[PDB]
RNA sequence: GGUGAAAUAUUGAAGACUAACUACUGCGAAAGCAUUUGCCAAGGACGUUUUCAUUAAUCAAGAACGAAAAUAAACUAUGCCGACUAGGGAUCGGGUGGUGUUUUUUUAAUGACCCACUCGGCACCUUACGAGAAAUCAAAGUCUUUGGGUUCUGGGGGGAGUAUGGUCGCAAGGCUGAAACUUAAAGGAAUU
């Protein structure tokens, strides 16, 4: 309630007794419900499944990526954008991955990142027309809207 | 050329040209009683087959199909006609 | 002409000029017609029929053998198709290119190949109804053609 | 007849705002509009719920996906290379 | 049997480098390019700058130890003119007059994949 | 072609295409041929599958879904299950399937 | 090569890598003919990875009058999945101890040569550029079972 | 004017042939539609073919050569290379010598 | 002179009678 | 770096040409399209003693596609379909026969090649009796001894692809398309 692309709400059976505690990802491309998302370093790469990047081939697209395994949460978690792996450095753990500008940031090889993209591709690829949805919009997000001209004030 | 009967011609410039292009269209293939040792039902098989004859009781190869005559198997009595 | 095309290919059928014979032929006319009786309620149509005859068996062509032909043979006997042998594999690859530019929209050639077999088959369905063998006024909409042929 | 010529469903939208653009608007509208095909059931009840969401009319299959669309250019060329390299994982 | 060492002589067209490096080209020593006795820049691609640039790095090999400086002769550089320039001879002929020994003489011609567009447009260069 | 052998259990045989008609069918054990769909539920696919053990049917796993299943069985809706009786006289008795 | 360790000033090596000349290859290709490019990727046992690559060629035949002639493409598709095969499961254990025991006394040369001679031999077809760029890590015990 | 059959440079029944890369002034312009000589030199000149195997070790070894395809653009092809402008019927006939 | 080069001068000409049209309609 | 002339690499992100291979040769409606493997099919030469039976040929209007940045110097400058008048060395792909050359596993079977034939073209060359102003062209031939069917267009050259509107497209832009008035030359091939 007050975002572009939706979240996979992915609840986890709690492996220290009977418990079923709902955790939280982010959009990926095509995911149905009741889907059997694995989550595991050991767990093949699969569109939706989670594990690390050096545990994983180059040119792989994952999504909410973070520069530490386990921040359940960083970079690459936008509406309809993706990271791609593009050097993988065995010695010392460092996995090199671009980002949507142009990033360089080499992380680590058990760093926390999930095939796929976010799904919400062309939403800015479309005009809005009416600024009462873009009001419709800040309605669950924040006043960074409408703007001015210093020349005015 | 200048002169010559294009109704009685030789049985040279005869087998030499397309079946269309000859005085008449008529099959410049054949056929073949072709079989295997082992069955004595002869199986009539044409030259251009393509598809693949078997016998009466066990399935086997006669001609493999080809782009033009399909090429015999190996080696089986083929008697033309 | 090859009509839509520029290649001047006479690949063809080129009977002999025997109407009778063959003399080297057993069984009788019996045989043939319940042969293409057998290869017609196997679902081969006469075009497959025919040459099945032609290597399996003995059979050099119809008329070498009955005064009808494999066509008005599945007619009399009752396991004739609804459509032509030509009109059936038509809309049986107009539906190919169709559902394939479903798999594949930016095919500006094969729209165009999907166009020139539907052009050829709505020519094919205009003397057909000129003729009365099919319904007249059969609109052909290969929306419902795919789930129709299948 | 026809209500419209070349407007389409753009035309509640009046004379409002620019030309150029209600017309790429017409694109995706159709494309969350369109009761697209669930290829989960194999019955078209793919209806556009919250940008992305994609409910099927029976037993509820709600399925991710593109905003207005299902996926375009970029969502395609990735699918094909990770199902072709996740074969390559037992290859 | 002696000391040996690659080098990589670069002869493009215009000028020429003879310089010397290790079995790698990591670690290069004595550079001297083809030109320190010479200040006229266009005279810098015929045989007679090349004989003397092969007799300035000739004499330093005979003040340190190394003598072996393996020739791998470069046309130009892929894309581009691809021709062994007019002073890229005349460095393996001025060697010889010298008494500079080689391991081993071989050809190492960047090839242009028809692409990378060469420095010019649909008439290119011309006058 | 695979299309056309069905198309011969279409033209004589004796087929179940539904899910009550196939437990039926099976439930007295007359049905000897079933097909599923990869398209379709798994979980359904399955029960087949344990069920065909128990009717002992020879299962096939046909490219396509139900309304792609549903094409071959000649008509213009959909059906992924094809538990097959009595064939129609032909090599569907022990093809691929 | 590769720098290993270093003991004394008497510093050894290993195979990562085989490079060729420009003059090699503007050599075996010439106009009128047919060339083949064949990629491939093979691993070891040792935690170790390379590259391997394979340039094929064609020739003539007895009493030629022809100065040319190409090929019909259902040709090439067979020879290129035949040299991959046979490198594929002849490296893999022992690192480029055995990757050298079979590239060096030319086995892979004379095996596609003889094995597509039923029909259109093919002469030349080598391996050309192979590099590898993928080692283990470090561990003295495993450096030493390819010593001499 | 109608005089020649080859008009430009070979072209019967396409439209679209892909260009080479000029050596000198790197103008780009069809492969057949300019020009294609193949210059054969040495690592040198052509004279001190004994220097060379009394310098360098191992008995004359294969004789190295820079051969490359220096492909031009019509314009450097009668100027930086092969002229001798010829006349109309010793304009047909196609060999090198 | 060729009228390949110069019937690219007459299309100009209809350029500014075509904002004439907006003007008047 | 450069103009006639002064003034490497241990490895890799991404894409170009898909180098070389790649030519009077192939495929595709035209435009076009330069690697490769696989899916998805399709279309073509040839092959046919398979089937239908005139289903057709050419085409205003209308319909799909279209380098490059609906269009060119998009051109084979050459309308399509049909027949017939021409030989050759070629070449591409396909088909026949050759116990022929040859393969060495064992004559085999086969296979590649070599030889004539051969169709479908792709061309070129020598003559053309013909045609054409000539250049040239097995088509520009079978045209005053003028007629196989048929589409579209031109009539001195300008004005002019312009005026006008009409009409198609988000748009540039096009399609269509004058008139007046002006002058006795414009143009083509060939030749000096």
């Amino acid at each position: 309630s007050g975002r572009g692309a939706p979240l996979a709400k992915v609840v986890f059976r709690d492996p220290y007794k009977y418990r079923l505690r709902e955790e939280i990802f982010i959009a990926n491309e095509g995911v149905h419900t009741g889907q059997f998302i694995y989550a595991g370093k050991k767990a093949s790469l699969n569109v939706g499944n989670v594990l690390p990047l050096g545990s994983v081939p180059e040119g792989t697209i994952v999504s909410n990526v973070e520069e530490k395994p386990g921040d359940r949460g960083a970079l690459a978690r936008a509406s309809g954008n993706y990271v791609i792996i593009i050097g993988h450095n065995p010695d010392e753990n460092k996995t090199r991955v671009r980002l949507p500008s142009g990033a360089k940031k080499v992380i680590s090889s058990d760093a926390r990142g999930v095939i796929g993209v976010i799904a919400g591709g062309g939403r800015v690829d479309k005009p809005l027309l009416k600024a009462g949805r873009a009001f419709h919009k800040y309605r669950l997000k924040r006043n960074s809207w409408p703007k001015t001209r210093g020349v005015a004030m | 050329v200048l002169v010559q009967d294009l109704l009685h011609p030789t049985a040279a410039s005869e087998a030499r040209k397309h079946k269309l292009k000859t005085l008449v269209q008529g099959p410049r293939s054949y056929f073949l009683d072709v079989k295997c040792p082992g069955c004595l039902n002869i199986t009539t098989v044409f030259s251009h087959a393509q598809t693949a004859v078997t016998c009466e009781s066990c399935s086997t190869i006669l001609c493999t199909p080809t782009g033009g005559k399909a090429k015999l198997s190996e080696g089986t009595s083929f008697r033309r006609k | 002409g090859r009509m839509h095309s520029a290649g001047k290919g006479i690949s063809s059928s080129a009977i002999p000029y025997s109407r009778n014979a063959p003399a080297w032929f057993k069984l009788s006319s019996e045989s043939v017609i319940e042969q293409i009786v057998k290869y017609a309620r196997k679902g081969l149509t006469p075009s497959q029929i025919g040459v099945l005859l032609r290597d399996a068996h003995g059979v050099t062509q119809a008329r070498v053998i009955t005064g009808n032909k494999i066509m008005r043979i599945l007619k009399s006997n009752g396991l004739a198709p609804e459509i032509p042998e030509d009109l059936y594999y038509l809309i049986k690859k107009a539906v190919s290119v169709r559902k394939h530019l479903e798999r594949n929209r930016k095919d500006k050639d094969a729209k165009f190949r999907l166009i020139l077999i539907e052009s050829r088959i709505h020519r094919l369905a205009r003397y057909y109804r000129t003729v009365a063998v099919l319904p007249p006024n059969w609109k052909y909409e290969s929306a419902t053609a795919s789930a129709l042929v299948n | 007849a026809k209500r419209t010529k070349k407007v389409g469903i753009t035309g509640k939208y009046g004379v409002r705002y620019g030309s150029s653009l209600r017309r790429q608007v017409k694109k995706l509208e159709i494309q969350q509009h369109a009761r697209y095909d669930c290829s989960f059931c194999g019955k078209k009840t793919v209806k556009r719920g919250a940008a992305g969401i994609w409910t099927c009319s029976c037993c509820k299959k709600t399925v991710a996906g593109g905003a207005y669309t299902v996926s375009t250019a970029a969502a395609a060329t990735v699918r094909s290379t990770i199902r072709r390299l996740r074969e390559m994982v037992e290859a | 049997s002696q000391v040996f060492g690659v080098a990589r002589i670069y002869a493009s067209f215009n000028d020429t480098f003879v310089h010397v490096t290790d079995l790698s080209g990591k670690e290069t020593i004595a550079r001297v390019t083809g030109g320190m006795k010479v200040k006229a820049d266009r005279d810098e691609s015929s045989p007679y700058a090349a004989m003397l640039a092969a007799q300035d790095v000739a004499a330093k090999c005979k003040e340190v130890g190394i003598t072996a400086v393996h020739v791998k002769i470069r046309a130009t550089g892929g894309t581009r003119t691809k021709t062994p320039g007019p002073g890229g001879q005349a460095a393996l002929r001025a060697l010889a007059r010298s008494g500079l020994r080689i391991g081993r003489i071989e050809d190492v011609t960047p090839v242009p994949s028809d692409s990378t567009r060469k420095k010019g447009g649909r008439r290119g260069r011309r006058l | 072609s695979i299309n056309q052998k069905l198309a011969l259990v279409i033209k004589s045989g004796k087929y179940t295409l539904g899910y009550k008609s196939t437990v039926k069918s099976l439930r007295q054990g007359k049905s000897k041929l079933i097909i599923i769909a990869a398209n379709t539920p798994v979980l359904r696919k399955s029960e087949l599958e344990y069920y065909a053990m128990l009717s002992k049917t020879k299962v096939y796993y046909f490219q396509g879904g139900n309304n792609e299943l549903g094409t071959a069985v000649g008509k213009l809706f959909r059906v992924g299950v094809v538990s097959i009786l009595e064939a129609g006289d032909s090599d569907i008795l022990t093809t691929l399937a | 090569l590769r720098v290993d360790e270093v003991q004394g000033k008497n510093l050894l090596t290993n195979f990562h890598g085989m490079d060729f000349t420009t003059d090699k290859l503007r050599s075996m290709v010439r106009k009128w003919q047919t060339l083949i490019e064949a990629n491939v990727t093979v691993k070891t046992s040792d935690d170790y990875v390379l590259r391997i690559f394979a340039i094929a060629f064609t020739r003539k035949q007895a009493n030629q009058v022809k100065r040319h002639s190409y090929a019909q493409s259902s040709h090439i598709r067979a020879i290129r999945k035949v040299i991959s095969e046979i490198l594929t499961k002849e490296v893999q254990g022992s690192t480029l101890a055995q990757l050298t025991s079979k590239l060096i006394p030319e086995v892979i040369n004379k095996e596609i040569e003889n094995a597509t001679k039923d029909i259109f031999p093919l002469q030349n077809i080598h391996v050309r550029k192979v590099k590898l760029l993928k080692q283990p890590k470090f561990d003295v015990g495993a450096l030493m079972a390819l010593h001499g | 004017p109608k005089k020649r059959a080859s008009n430009g440079r070979n072209k019967k029944g396409r439209g679209h042939v892909k260009p080479v890369r000029c050596v000198n002034c790197s103008k780009s312009i069809p492969k057949d539609k300019a020009i294609k000589r193949m210059a054969i030199r040495n690592i040198v000149e052509a004279a001190a073919v004994r220097d060379l195997s009394e310098a360098s070790v191992y008995p004359e070894y294969a004789l190295p050569k820079t051969y490359n395809k220096l492909h031009y653009c019509v314009s450097c092809a009668i100027h930086a290379r092969i002229v001798r402008v010829r006349s109309r019927e010793d304009r047909k006939n196609r060999a090198p010598p | 002179m060729r009228a390949k080069w110069r019937k690219k001068r007459t299309r100009r000409l209809k350029r500014k009678r075509r904002k004439v049209r907006a003007r008047s309609k």
